[PDB]
């Protein structure tokens, strides 16, 4: 039932923060956490992401992280800001200088402890905890090294609760530093181990919509980040909204992962909105979503075959047409849905739109071509390992080469063992 | 734009069938174990119809009648005929049959009781005996008998025609092949093309030993004749000249003389079985083409010898046949963006 | 009089129940509350309703069942609905987090904390029968809970109460219902390990349910709770004998000795007609000829499947409403002529029939208009072999690549035990081969 | 084509027709498999917590 929810670093806070004002607006929770709504559809599962305290209060089940000062200090002033729990922000002073190494062996392990002082907290005051989700990006320090330590002490203390991130994956489109493929390639051997469905969020993707879809010729991160904010809410909907499928992060895990490494999702989200009144119908709506243009992973779905595919419709629409269409979208490209798993295209419908939208459409995919994302990574991390180029930064902290020769090996396998499901 | 699947790789029907969909554009082809089908061009053998039309938001289309191979093998058909009211013990289109099983109910104490009174009654006894190459024609019942102790595989002996209709010039026989086309409403469509499989060698009644005079099948007269090819070619023969030569010699027409009972032969045999293998109210569809063989007898008689069901067409009329198929049985399922066949009704 | 104890197990199982025993109330007419007006003996009973419902002094009639679900939400709605009162807490069993859709959790994991606590609640209806025939055992193939408890509970009830009958009511999985991915190997799961602890099991497809709701009761899309009242009015049907005075079919023994003559082919096909929507103003009512004839129409069956391509071991009809024996036998003469009925060599052709003159129930405000008369074929063909072909095929494609595998081995089940539950069916649909052609 | 073992009562009637005549597990061995599968979880979560101690 319960969720708890950690979001680390700058990129893991800002779209943790704007996840959190898009679907508090949802539930109908303004920002100091009462509840203002009209339909009671919207309280009926709102324990799973908000502890109801004295007052008739809603609180996020959110635990804020950063080795800098700075980022929560926007979020403790931001719109929603004060509706987080005071205690819930823990936070050091020194930052993580965009180095995996000290996110994950240094300045993350002095303040580790305390954060899971805090997950200790929220679990206890649990019903029945059903898993975590950790919203951070890749290519920094913080959120991609102490964040994937953050997940193995977590499985540690907690080895039989689902584990879920939402993952930022680095693109030299939209680059803050050049050392982003040695943190993002030793964060996916973190991933590819402890965690059980992780939604991945290509940068570059974010951009080509942002720029050659929405038209913004110079997008800012707060582009970027209503895609990202637009797409947690579709996911999660099943999680927190009452329907003919109440969903939960288990179920999800046992039918999108066949193999336990091969747990990396593309997700799409339709209309792709830039910060209209035209609704769509669920013939263009279903089209649109499975289009690349909609998709987060820059990967192109037809280099590749969908394992499983989950898809929810929010809004007021005909069930029957929603079938009609799903059905069609796979009848008409049966090439590029696997034969040895029948039935793998589920199909969701929530009533209760998102905000601004009267219909939308997300997508949740186990697709063989999100290989392309790990071999992009792996090409970038390859030019510069093999002049051991920038290495100076994490051999200062301890670290030694061999292990980014393991890591490099170890998404190499995982890019292999994508290549196997493509062609069966 | 629909989807079809291919799983009988030989039959050179449903091969031509499949370019011709496919040259419409709208038709694709899947894998042979997508089960995200259309259409299936089904293997002959243990088709999987308990798979059919359980895809939602597909209509299924299978080219195959489940159930129909009690009329498409020989012992089955002479159990069918002999069995069902709706064709008698005795009909008077079929010849005398007897299914009897090898060494390893059997009705040779009853071919016997029938074989003996026509040896005693002193009128011809030559039998013919088949199975579903193989083939023995005999006068005394005990060397058929023990010819098929040797076989595996249960057999059926019935009455010989020994006196056939026999083209002139040659004193020769044939065999008329007929393509019937049942589509999903059960619709039964002759083509209005038939052949006539032709003997390239003058009818001999004394040996039924050898084999050229006796059996009209291609390959017997491709290989183990003398003069194939020598009257017509290939030895076979189209309806428009065999309505000329019946026009000729006998003073009558293909029509009336040998097409109002091969129409009725064909009517009687599926009207017969199609309760049992309708798909009306069914979760599937299903069509398929048949071949039935005649023979004709000196009074212009036609008599029903084996139906097929997995059949061949000749190689000119197969651009036409194949084409009608599309538009008879697919394309009433599965419309895209005179006629050649006789509808067969009652 | 012999008690009938009813277990309902997992999502499918319980909502299932629930449409039951609101029709049980209402053809026996209990009210929600449990007083029943028209029982003459207050707080004690020797009637044929008794089977199925215990009495209290106030006059509360008490069903004999028992509602297990590892997740508490489907069973929270038994407590808080409108026969709340009429069930008992220790009645409605619940857990905190499910099994997941998968059977090794529900099976291993989950089931041996939950086994203990839910035979003692049975017991505890077991412990009120002076003479108890055995159970009714409702669950889906495809749920963690339905496929995985089930079975564990199967095998524990034939060590507890081994001289017992136990009857199955399955939902067998379809994609147009909301289906897990790995269902294929929860139904070849639990079928291996319970077809030795089952006596009869009546399989219901939710595709069969799904095309009559839509083509029947023109619902464009279905819910549950309309697949669910109609799978309760042919579950009625079936258990109607035993709540009613009757000859055939008293006891749950009786079941396996008219529909199951080979013990290892215990799945009876269902073909329930006629099925007519509630807001057909002007309705023509069916005669015994046309609601008999109806049942030979692949599209009346629970599982869709062609009897015209099996052999019949046994056959019952079971009609409800205003029949006469004599129009039974004329509808049959004309039916055996015109359709292709072959029986098996070694059984007798024949048709057990029961008659009950009340006609069918149905609920206020449901889909499903009131007939005069309707009828439930209970018939064992080979024919329901075909389910299984399309299951163990499901199941074959994913175990050649060993999909979904991990889950079942993380909850500590042995990928042999795939293979074992495969090979079983392979034997199985033998079985009904040898039988069959 | 005959009507056998006919019985009326206020309810309704039953009778048969017949148109052709014919031509475990104990306690402990249960115990055994659920604890055998609970020392093979309990045998991986070890393995877990060993590879998470290095
Ligand atoms: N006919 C019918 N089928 C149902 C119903 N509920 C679930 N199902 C079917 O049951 C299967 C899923 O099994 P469930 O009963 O929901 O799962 P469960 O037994 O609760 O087990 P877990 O949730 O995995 O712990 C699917 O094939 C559904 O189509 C219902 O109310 N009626
Ligand atoms: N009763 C009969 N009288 C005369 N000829 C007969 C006969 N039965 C069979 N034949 C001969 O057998 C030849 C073909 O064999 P038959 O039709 O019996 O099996 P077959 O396998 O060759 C055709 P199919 O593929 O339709 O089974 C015919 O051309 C005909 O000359
Ligand atoms: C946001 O939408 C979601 C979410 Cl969050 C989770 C699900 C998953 C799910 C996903 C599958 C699937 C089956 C199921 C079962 C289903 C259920 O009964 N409960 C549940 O949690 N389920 O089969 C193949 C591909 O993926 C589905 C959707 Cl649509
Ligand atoms: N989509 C998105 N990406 C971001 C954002 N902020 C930083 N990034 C990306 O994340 C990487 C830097 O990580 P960052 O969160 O700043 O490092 P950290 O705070 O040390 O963990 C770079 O690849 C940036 O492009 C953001 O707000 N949105
Ligand atoms: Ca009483
Ligand atoms: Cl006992
Ligand atoms: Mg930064
Ligand atoms: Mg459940």
């Amino acid at each position: 039932r319960e969720i708890v929810h950690i979001q680390a670093g700058q990129c893991g806070n800002q779209i943790g923060a704007k996840f959190w004002e898009v679907i508090s607006d949802e539930h109908g929770i303004d920002p100091t956490g009462s509840y203002h709504g009209d339909s009671d559809l919207q309280l009926e599962r709102i324990n799973v992401y908000y502890n109801e305290a004295t007052g008739n209060k809603y609180v996020p089940r959110a635990i804020l992280v950063d080795l800098e000062p700075g980022t929560m200090d926007s979020v403790r002033s931001g719109p929603f800001g004060q509706i987080f729990r005071p205690d819930n922000f823990v936070f050091g002073q020194s930052g993580a200088g965009n180095n995996w190494a000290k996110g994950h062996y240094t300045e993350g392990a002095e303040l580790v402890d305390s954060v899971l002082d805090v997950v200790r907290k929220e679990s206890e005051s649990c019903d029945c905890l059903q898993g975590f989700q950790l919203t951070h990006s890749l290519g920094g320090g913080t959120g991609s090294g102490m964040g994937t330590l953050l997940i193995s002490k977590i499985r540690e203390e907690y080895p039989d609760r689902i584990m879920n991130t939402f993952s930022v994956m680095p693109s030299p489109k939209v680059s803050d530093t050049v050392v982003e493929p040695y943190n993002a390639t030793l964060s996916v051997h973190q991933l590819v181990e402890n965690t059980d469905e992780t939604y991945c969020i290509d940068n570059e993707a974010l951009y080509d919509i942002c720029f050659r879809t929405l038209k913004l010729t110079t997008p800012t991160y707060g582009d970027l980040n209503h895609l990202v904010s637009a797409t947690m809410s579709g996911v999660t909907t099943c999680l927190r909204f009452p329907g003919q499928l109440n969903a939960d992060l288990r179920k999800l895990a046992v039918n999108m992962v066949p193999f336990p490494r091969l747990h990396f999702f593309m997700p799409g989200f339709a209309p792709l909105t830039s910060r209209q009144y035209r609704a769509l119908t669920v013939p263009e709506l279903t089209q649109q979503m499975f289009d690349s243009k909609n998709m987060m992973a820059a990967c192109d779905p037809r280099h590749g075959r969908y394992l499983t595919v989950a898809a929810i419709f929010r809004g007021r629409m005909s069930m029957k047409e929603v079938d009609e269409q799903m059905l069609n979208v796979q009848n008409k490209n049966s090439s590029y849905f696997v034969e040895w798993i029948p039935n793998n295209v589920k199909t969701a419908v929530c009533d209760i739109p998102p905000r601004g939208l009267k219909m939308s459409a997300t997508f949740i995919g186990n697709s063989t071509a999100i290989q392309e994302l790990f071999k992009r990574i792996s090409e970038q991390f390859t030019a510069m390992f093999r002049r051991k180029a920038f290495l100076h930064w994490y051999t200062g902290e301890g670290m030694d080469e061999m292990e980014f020769t393991e890591a490099e090996s170890n998404m190499n396998d995982l890019v292999s063992e994508y290549q196997q499901y493509q062609d069966a | 734009m629909y989807t079809f699947v291919v799983r009988d790789e030989n039959s050179s029907v449903y091969a031509e069938v499949s370019r011709l969909l496919l040259a419409t554009g709208q038709w694709k082809r899947l894998r042979k174990d997508n089960p995200r089908f259309n259409l299936m061009l089904g293997e002959r053998n243990r088709l999987p119809f308990g798979r059919l039309g359980h895809e939602p938001g597909l209509v299924q289309l299978v080219n195959y009648y489940r159930g129909a191979d009690k009329l498409c093998r020989k012992a089955s058909l002479v159990k069918l005929i002999k069995t069902s009211p709706e064709l008698s013990e005795s009909c008077t289109w079929f010849p005398e049959s007897y299914v009897i099983y090898p060494t390893n109910t059997d009705e040779r104490e009853v071919f016997l009781a029938a074989y003996n009174r026509r040896r005693e009654g002193r009128e011809g006894n030559v039998w013919i005996a088949k199975s579903s190459e193989g083939i023995l024609i005999s006068s005394e019942a005990s060397e058929l008998l023990d010819f098929i102790d040797e076989q595996g595989q249960v057999h059926v002996i019935q009455k010989y025609l020994e006196k056939p209709l026999l083209l002139e010039p040659g004193h020769r026989k044939f065999d008329i092949r007929s393509w019937v086309l049942v589509d999903h409403l059960y619709n039964i469509y002759l083509y209005r093309e038939g052949v006539l499989r032709t003997s390239s060698e003058p009818y001999n009644s004394a040996n039924f030993q050898d084999k050229t005079c006796h059996l009209t099948n291609h390959c017997i007269q491709k290989e183990y004749s003398k003069n194939y090819g020598r009257y017509e070619e290939g030895n076979e023969m189209f309806f428009e000249e065999f309505n000329q030569y019946l026009m000729d010699a006998l003073n009558t027409t293909l029509e009336n003389s040998i097409l109002l009972q091969i129409k009725h032969i064909i009517r009687s045999c599926l009207m017969c079985i199609e309760p049992a293998i309708s798909t009306k109210h069914l979760h599937y569809q299903s069509f398929q083409l048949f071949g039935f063989d005649f023979m004709v007898d000196e009074e212009l008689k036609v008599w029903l010898i084996e139906v097929n069901g997995a059949p061949a067409c000749a190689q000119k009329l197969y651009a036409e046949l194949c084409q009608g198929i599309v538009d008879v049985a697919i394309s009433s399922v599965f419309p895209l963006a005179t006629s050649i066949f006789i509808k067969l009704h009652h | 009089m012999r008690e009938c104890i009813s277990i309902h197990v997992g999502q499918a199982g319980v909502q299932i129940g629930n449409a039951c025993w609101e029709l049980y109330c209402l053809e026996h007419g209990i009210q929600p509350d449990g007083q029943m007006p028209s029982d003459k003996t207050i707080g004690g009973g020797d009637d044929s309703f008794n089977t199925f419902f215990s009495e209290t002094g106030a006059g509360k009639h008490v069903p004999r069942a028992v509602f297990v679900d590892l997740e508490p939400t489907v069973i929270d709605e038994v407590r808080t609905g409108t026969y709340r009162q009429l069930f008992h807490p220790e009645q409605l069993i619940t857990g905190k987090e499910d099994a997941a859709n998968n059977y090794a959790r529900g099976h291993y994991t989950i089931g041996k904390e939950i086994i203990d606590l839910v035979l003692d609640r049975i017991r505890k209806l077991a412990d009120q029968c002076t003479g108890l025939q055995g159970f009714l055992v409702f669950h889906s193939f495809g749920g963690g809970t339905g496929s995985g408890f089930t079975s564990l509970l199967m095998e524990r009830l034939s060590v507890d109460y081994g001289k017992k009958s136990k009857l199955e009511f399955s939902i067998y999985p379809a994609p147009q219902v909301s289906t897990a991915v790995v269902e294929p190997y929860n139904s070849i799961l639990t079928t291996h390990t319970t077809l030795e602890h089952s006596d009869c099991a009546f399989m219901v497809d939710n595709e069969a349910i799904y095309d009559i709701c839509r083509r029947n009761l023109d619902i464009e899309r279905p819910t549950y709770t309309n697949l669910n009242r109609l799978i309760s009015q042919i579950v009625s049907s079936i258990t109607a004998s035993l709540r009613f005075d009757g000859a055939l079919n008293v006891d749950l023994t009786e079941f396996q000795t008219n529909l199951v003559p080979y013990p290892r082919i215990h799945f009876p096909l269902a073909t329930y007609a006629p099925v007519i929507s509630a807001e057909k103003a002007y309705h023509e009512q069916l005669s015994v000829a046309e609601i008999t004839n109806a049942c030979f129409e692949p599209a009346n069956q629970m599982v869709k499947c062609d009897p015209r391509h099996g052999k019949y071991m046994a056959c019952c009809l079971l009609y409800r409403g205003d029949v006469v024996p004599k129009d039974v036998n004329a509808a049959i003469a004309t039916i055996k002529t015109k359709r292709s009925i072959q029986f098996v060599d070694w059984c007798p052709t024949g048709f057990k029939v029961g008659i009950n003159y009340q006609p069918p129930t149905v609920v206020p405000g449901g889909d499903l208009a009131k007939v005069q008369r309707a009828v439930c074929m209970l018939s064992n063909t080979t024919a329901i072999a075909e389910a299984w072909a399309r299951l163990d095929h499901k199941f074959d494609l994913m175990y050649a690549k060993r999909a979904f595998v991990h889950w079942y081995v993380g909850e500590g089940m042995e990928e042999g035990e795939f293979s074992e539950a495969r090979e079983d069916m392979a034997a199985l649909e033998k079985d009904y081969e040898e039988v069959g052609v | 084509m005959e009507v056998i073992e006919l019985n009326k009562c206020t309810s309704g009637q039953s009778f048969e027709v017949i148109l052709k005549p014919p031509s475990d597990p104990s306690l402990e061995e249960i115990q055994k498999k659920l604890e055998a599968a609970e020392e093979r979880r309990k045998y991986q979560e070890a393995e877990l917590l060993k590879h998470l101690a290095e």
